[PDB]
């Protein structure tokens, strides 16, 4: 049914509408195939204490 | 003592084997029927199958 509705919308929507529907679906697939992330990360500094002289 | 434990285990294994076999047949028949049902359901014109 989703097909049916999309097709109807697409038809009214014209060719351009199917085209980009294809693109974002492709977006989804591409994401699916490669779903990963990362973070640059900037490490924090560890600390220690020294006794400063007078 | 040991023998009894062993015997019970043996029965346990066989029974489970039977259960397993039953389950498999049931699934196969289930999918079977599901197939037929889906095919019938396709009565909603070919947009349905698509």
């Amino acid at each position: 049914k989703a097909a049916e509705l999309i097709a109807n919308s697409l038809a009214t929507a014209g060719d351009g509408l199917i085209e980009l529907r294809k693109l974002e679906a492709a977006e989804d697939i591409a994401y699916q195939l490669s779903r990963s992330r990362n973070i640059t990360y900037l490490p924090a500094g560890q600390s220690v204490l020294l006794q400063l002289p007078q | 003592q040991v023998a009894q434990q062993e015997a019970q285990r043996a029965q346990f294994l066989v029974e489970k084997a039977k259960q397993e076999q039953r389950q498999k047949i049931v699934q196969a028949e289930g999918e079977a029927e599901a197939a037929k049902m889906l095919g019938e359901a396709l009565s909603k014109n070919p947009g349905y199958i698509k």
